């Protein structure tokens, strides 16, 4: 009956939850004030909203039955599906919002005129609504794949059931493999390429100028424009590589030591994943003073 | 160092003849090779005159006296001076018969109705000698050959103690436009007007009298603002032609304003000189005129003897 | 500085400097000329108002360009005449006599002496004698060839102009004119860059016109702010003044090119003076010196002379209202408070404290351009001392400054030379009747002052002096956009723009023909002309290959023809563009080229009217029996002329039937 | 064993 437990240290749970709460009190407020503060404005607001919902949805529910010591699922069979669907939808929203924000910055800095028509001003609201809809549309498998299962050998214990991939490991593997490319590799490459070319366009300006803060401003601009990609790497790659080590490795290799190591890796990867939610308004403040004025005023 | 001169005037006026005379007197006389070349020039001049007068006879529809020469006349129409050579036996007899023909003689006496070289009579009188295979033209024959000059031709030359470079230019209306470039540093202008042009119309135009065009050009040249510091000399050439044209033609018909007595060559010459000198806009300017005849060496010698002195006095540096 | 402001500055500067050697490439939108069939309508449109005379076309920039291009490439007879005219006009712009001497000699040799020698000269004898007398006397006035200019114009007015009219380059002129007369500007036609100033009812931004790439300054006035401050009259008077002074060629006033309005903003498009105002430069450079101030005083005096010649009083003259251009020359910019004193001399106290004339402060006393001279005196005193002759803002209260009415300027000899002291004494007189420029010759009274004795005013007009300050080229020359700020949108809350409010600005939008034509000639005339030539060549070749030429000789008695769109049913595509032919007895209508068919005989026309449909103006032809047709034209001139000629045909047909 | 939490 009690074969499905995890032996991660309780003090580790306390530390993880404290860090989670700190990141929450940061992001949940920062992203909301950013959304209120507000073509790039629409993209920034959409990204802030995606981060805000990620923190509001993933962190709390996971904090007890996943990010705590109790293995039995406590949100019900419907919760088994709703939690994962919401998590996947918010992850897609964040990744695609970052990609679209990079695209918008590219258009503004490299195509100043035609961007007015292509962005079509107020139609950027419809564009961000479309990206949110696509994010919600790409996460349907999280509804009918993570359902409650009677996993315990007894089948009637106090924790015999828990939310797990229903389908065979092959289908879980293929769905996760498409998910990683559609949510990490594609946005990652788009962001990296566009940010690199924008940084080149800023460096040519810096060379041409080579002012009191113009040089400093452009230097910090390129610094942050690269730190964005570095933060994407750090915050996102661990999550997807953990999911890969979950889905790809079959029953042959699994051992209690690696089992517990993966469980701790869960805490580490999720902490890194949530760090990205808070990182955004920090960089927004560190970049632009005009935005910082309203942000600190409000 | 050397002073620049211009020889201006309407086409056919006689500028190139004066250039030849100046070269002969104060230059290098023409050599045997020169005369050998000029032989062919005289030949095509005679051929051109013959063709022109036959064409005039045809256009004027003047009947011929000699029926046989008509065949020769047709042959004359067939002669082309582009592939020209020396005169041949079959042509000399035909030319002699034509010239001896009274009808074409009357046509030529009526030459005022068409263009014709003033040297036609001289060559016709020469006849056999010029057409003889042993052709050794004298200085007169070379001088009395017509070759239309075109483009600016600077002729360097010097006096006994000073250097005066001349400039010969074409006189045809189409070519006068090219003079713009030869006015740079003119020191004195020599202007040539044919005294006998009062009867013949231009070549380029068959309705405007030659004398009117010459007077207009003289006025245009004097009107030039930048010639105010350059002297002008008006050579009245072809007096030997006018002394006969007036005797044969009444100056009243051409210019009725010449109400002087008829047949007075001196009176007509004085009238022409006064008419030309009147065209000057401002009397303060001085115009020097000299009756002359380029075909006579002595007249050119006498005229130049004083022209050089006048030019030297005009420019002291 | 923040990244986003720095990037805005960099983008603005790059757009200002982009492709400066190739202005044709700076454009992002492309001008699309109508099809060459437009002339059938446009020639009648221009003839009905007498705009196709030689004087009318030849005096237009595009008209002159096209006429000269026709003469020098498609009519050998007019080639020498146009070459002579162009050479004379080049000669007229030589300032020095030494160069003008050789220029005149060359012109006379090339275009007079050669022709006269050839006897090909057609010009009169008065002109020949006048010119030769002028050269022989060693005189080369700029108006030396004026008789020749007049005679060339007389010669060109003859068969040359008719041959131009029947040519295809008059068709190109009609196409360009249709493009000109169909200007409908919106905010999407300009690339709006960062803010450069704020004040009054609105703000000022640097902008680039999309279809030509020319840099402009856009002054946007908010309609809600206008209503809240009851400034509709001021807003309309500003447009009146801008159009009044822009009609000319003064280089000392910021001229207006276009005026247009959005649902919320009024907008003026003005010359861009990227050098910045003179108060910014005064704060940086500090007080100028008298030799440095001669330049500004002379330029400002000429600008004021222009405005006063147009009966405008510039009630707001400050160092802040003077804008420096790229090379450092100054212009008067803000005509918001300008007024016309010809109809009735104003009496309101308007201006800035420390610069308002004593008669402007005195309550109810009328004043004229006089006030501008007192303001000029105060402005020069500030330039030389850093503050107005009376206490500045930080030195005294507004009323204390206004006490200028009861005292006199110090006239500090330690900082002013005796001639400058005399000038400032004359300009800062309390009594109007004894003030410089307030009596006698007006501006000429000031221009002849001892202070300007060593200044040739024609050279001032031509701007040949060296400016004492060249604005930096790598900087905006304006306060940071954060410093400029923005108006509080909360202030206009509770303000509704009723139809009665928008009705005031019904005829607000305006375009100035000469300014637009100069812009087009400078930037994109040749490129668009060559491109359109290529498109027309392709169209003609395709038509020849496949038949169906442009028109079958336009029938035998056609009055007009051209494209229009027929409408009337929501159930089919409504933009049914097809070619219409107008005859005194009927209006023919033809498809893609297969065959025409009779649409209406003019006996049917009950009446011709206009309507507004789908944000477009369309004609409405009411047909006997209750039927109706809706025709939508491609431009305003089309609509006007089609309405006029349909009305004429209908009226004449009914009168004949009567 | 095998992880149940994805
Ligand atoms: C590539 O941009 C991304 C991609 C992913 C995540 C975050 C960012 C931010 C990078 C910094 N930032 C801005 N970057 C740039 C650059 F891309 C370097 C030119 N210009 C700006 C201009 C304004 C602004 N605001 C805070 C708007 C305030 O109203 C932010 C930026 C916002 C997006
Ligand atoms: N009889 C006679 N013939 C002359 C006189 N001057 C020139 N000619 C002839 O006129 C012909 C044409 O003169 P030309 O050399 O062409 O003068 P240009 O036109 O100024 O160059 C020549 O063949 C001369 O022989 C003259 O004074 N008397
Ligand atoms: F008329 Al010429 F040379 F004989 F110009
Ligand atoms: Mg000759």
């Amino acid at each position: 009956s009690s074969e499905l437990d995890v032996n991660t240290d309780i003090y580790s749970k306390v530390l993880v939850t404290a860090v989670y709460l700190a990141l929450f009190v940061v992001g949940t407020v920062g992203n909301t004030v950013t959304a209120f503060t507000l073509t790039v404005h629409y993209h920034l607001g959409s990204l802030a909203l995606s981060d805000l919902l990620t923190l509001l949805l993933a962190m709390p529910v996971e904090l007890y039955n996943f990010i705590w010591v109790h293995h039995p699922w406590a949100f019900g069979d419907a919760g088994c599906r709703g939690y994962y669907f919401l998590r996947d939808a918010c992850t897609y929203a964040t990744a695609l919002n970052v990609a679209s924000l990079s695209v918008e910055r590219y258009l503004a800095i490299c195509h100043p005129f035609k961007a007015k028509t292509l962005m079509s001003r107020s139609r950027t609201k419809k564009f961000i609504s479309a990206i949110w809809l696509a994010s919600a549309l790409l996460a349907v498998p999280m509804l009918f794949t993570m359902g409650e299962q009677n996993r315990s050998a007894d089948g009637q214990h106090a924790g015999g059931l828990v939310c797990t991939p229903t389908i065979h490991t092959a289908t879980v593997k293929v769905v996760i493999q498409v998910n990683t490319f559609m949510s990490f590799i594609f946005p990652m490459v788009v962001i990296s390429v566009l940010n690199t070319i924008i940084a080149n366009k800023l460096t040519v300006m810096v060379r041409q100028a080579a002012e009191p803060g113009r040089v400093q401003a452009l230097r910090h601009g390129v610094r942050v424009l690269r730190a964005v990609v570095i933060a994407f790497v750090v915050c996102w790659l661990p999550y997807h590589v953990r999911r890969l080590m979950f889905c790809y490795i079959s029953d042959e290799q699994w051992t209690p030591f690696l089992y517990d190591f993966y469980h701790y890796f869960y805490m580490v990867t999720n902490a890194l994943f949530y760090v990205s939610s808070t990182i955004n308004p920090i960089l927004y403040n560190l970049v632009s003073a005009n935005f910082r004025h309203i942000f600190l005023a409000t | 160092r050397e002073l620049k001169l211009l020889l201006l005037g309407t086409g056919e006026s006689g500028k190139s003849t004066f250039i030849k005379q100046m070269r002969i007197i104060h230059g290098s006389g023409y050599s045997d090779e020169d005369k050998r070349g000029f032989t062919k020039l005289v030949y095509q001049n005679i051929f051109t005159a013959m063709q022109a007068m036959i064409r005039a006879m045809d256009t004027l529809k003047i009947p011929y006296k000699y029926e046989h020469n008509k065949a020769h006349a047709q042959l004359v129409r067939e002669v082309d001076v582009e592939k020209v050579s020396a005169f041949e036996n079959p042509y000399v007899d035909a030319i002699k018969s034509l010239w001896n023909d009274p009808g074409i003689q009357e046509c030529y006496d009526r030459r005022r109705e068409y263009q014709l070289s003033d040297s036609t009579k001289y060559y016709l009188n020469d006849l056999d000698r010029v057409a003889d295979p042993a052709y050794l033209p004298t200085q007169q024959d070379v001088l009395r050959v017509r070759v239309p000059t075109t483009g600016i031709i600077e002729y360097p030359f010097d006096l006994q103690s000073v250097i005066f470079r001349m400039v010969d230019v074409g006189g045809q209306r189409s070519e006068r436009r090219k003079w713009i470039h030869c006015f740079e540093n003119v020191t004195s202008i020599m202007f040539l007007v044919a005294l006998s042009e009062y009867d013949q119309v231009l070549v380029e135009s068959d309705n405007e009298n030659r004398m009117e065009e010459s007077k207009a050009l003289f006025r245009t040249i004097i009107t030039y603002p930048w010639f105010q510091n350059s002297s002008v000399i008006l050579f009245l050439n072809k007096k030997d032609l006018l002394e006969e044209k007036i005797m044969y033609s009444h100056l009243v018909d051409y210019f009725p304003e010449y109400d002087g007595p008829q047949r007075d060559a001196q009176a007509a010459r004085e009238f022409i000189l006064k008419m030309f000198v009147d065209l000057n806009p401002d009397s303060d300017k001085i115009i020097y005129s000299h009756f002359t005849c380029a075909t006579d060496t002595e007249n050119i010698r006498f005229v130049f003897a004083a022209v050089k002195d006048t030019i030297l006095q005009l420019n002291l540096k | 500085a923040d990244l986003e402001a720095v990037l805005a500055d960099v983008s603005y500067l790059m757009a200002m400097e982009k492709s400066k050697a190739t202005p044709a490439a700076r454009a992002s939108k492309k001008i699309l000329l109508p099809e060459p069939s437009i002339r059938s309508v446009m020639q009648k449109y221009l003839e009905d108002r007498g705009e196709v005379t030689f004087e009318k076309i030849f005096s237009q920039k595009l008209g002159y360009l096209l006429f000269r291009d026709f003469c020098l490439k498609h009519l050998e007879e007019a080639k020498p005449l146009v070459e002579f005219y162009e050479e004379i006009k080049k000669y007229e712009k030589l300032e020095t006599e030494e160069e003008r001497l050789v220029c005149s000699r060359e012109i006379f040799d090339t275009y007079i002496m050669k022709e006269l020698l050839a006897c090909s000269h057609p010009f009169s004898k008065s002109a020949i004698e006048h010119v030769q007398g002028h050269l022989v006397k060693k005189q080369v006035p700029p108006d030396l060839f004026q008789p020749y200019i007049e005679e060339i114009c007389q010669n060109l007015r003859g068969d040359v102009f008719q041959k131009f009219i029947e040519s295809d380059k008059f068709t190109r002129f009609c196409q360009w004119k249709n493009v000109e007369l169909n200007i409908h500007l919106t905010m999407n036609d300009f690339s709006v860059h960062r803010i450069i100033g704020r004040g009054g009812f609105g703000e000022v931004y640097g902008c680039r016109k999309a279809d030509t790439g020319k840099m402009y300054a856009m002054k946007c006035l908010d309609k809600k702010r206008i209503k809240m401050k009851q400034g509709e009259t001021l807003a309309l008077n500003e447009r009146i003044m801008l159009s009044l002074v822009s009609t000319g060629d003064c280089p000392f006033i910021v001229c207006m090119s276009y005026a247009f309005h959005t649902p919320d903003k009024l907008s003026f498009i003005l010359d861009l003076m990227n050098g910045g105002d003179l108060h910014y430069h005064l704060s940086q450079h500090g007080v100028f010196s008298e030799p440095d101030m001669i330049f500004y005083a002379a330029e400002i005096i000429l600008g004021l002379e222009h405005m006063h010649n147009r009966f405008v009083v510039y009630r707001d003259l400050k160092p802040a209202n003077i804008l420096l251009d790229e090379h450092g020359h100054v212009r008067i910019s803000d005509l918001g408070l300008a007024c016309d004193f010809s109809k009735k001399k104003p009496h309101a106290s308007v201006g800035t404290h420390g610069y308002m004339a004593p008669e402007v402060l005195q309550k109810g006393v009328a004043y004229d351009s006089s006030a501008d001279w007192f303001s000029l005196g105060c402005m020069l005193f500030k330039l030389l001392r850093g503050h107005s002759p009376f206490r500045q803002h930080k030195t005294k209260d507004k009323h204390e400054i206004d006490r200028m009415t009861l005292t006199m300027a110090v006239e500090l000899p330690d900082s002013f030379s005796p001639e400058l002291r005399s000038l400032l004494e004359g300009l800062l007189q309390r009594d109007v009747n004894r003030r410089l420029g307030c009596l006698g010759r007006g501006a000429q009274e000031v221009k002849e002052s001892p202070f300007f004795r060593d200044l040739d005013w024609q050279m001032v007009f031509l701007q040949k002096y060296p400016p004492p300050l060249i604005p930096p080229r790598g900087e905006v020359n304006a306060a940071d956009a954060f410093d400029i700020g923005s108006f509080d949108e909360e202030d206009t809350k509770g303000i509704k723009l009723l139809d009665s409010d928008q009705e005031l600005y019904r005829n607000f939008p305006l375009t100035i023909s000469e300014r637009w034509q100069q812009e087009v000639a400078e930037t994109v005339f040749d490129t668009i002309n060559a491109e359109t030539d290529r498109l027309e060549a392709r169209k003609k070749t395709k038509n020849k290959q496949l038949g169906h030429e442009e028109d079958y000789a336009l029938g035998k008695d056609c009055i007009m023809h051209g494209y229009m769109s027929k409408m009337g049913n929501p159930f089919l595509t409504q933009w049914q563009r097809r070619y219409f032919y107008l005859f005194p007895n009927r209006l023919e209508w033809r498809g893609e080229g297969e065959a025409p068919q009779s649409l209406l005989t003019m006996e049917e026309i009950q009446s011709v009217e206009e309507t507004q449909i789908k944000e477009r103006k369309c004609l409405l032809l009411k047909i006997r029996g209750g039927k109706q047709f809706v025709l939508q034209c491609d431009s305003d001139p089309e609509l006007v002329q089609w309405k006029k000629e349909l009305r004429d045909a209908y009226r004449e047909a009914q009168q004949l039937v009567q | 064993r095998r992880p149940y939490i994805l």
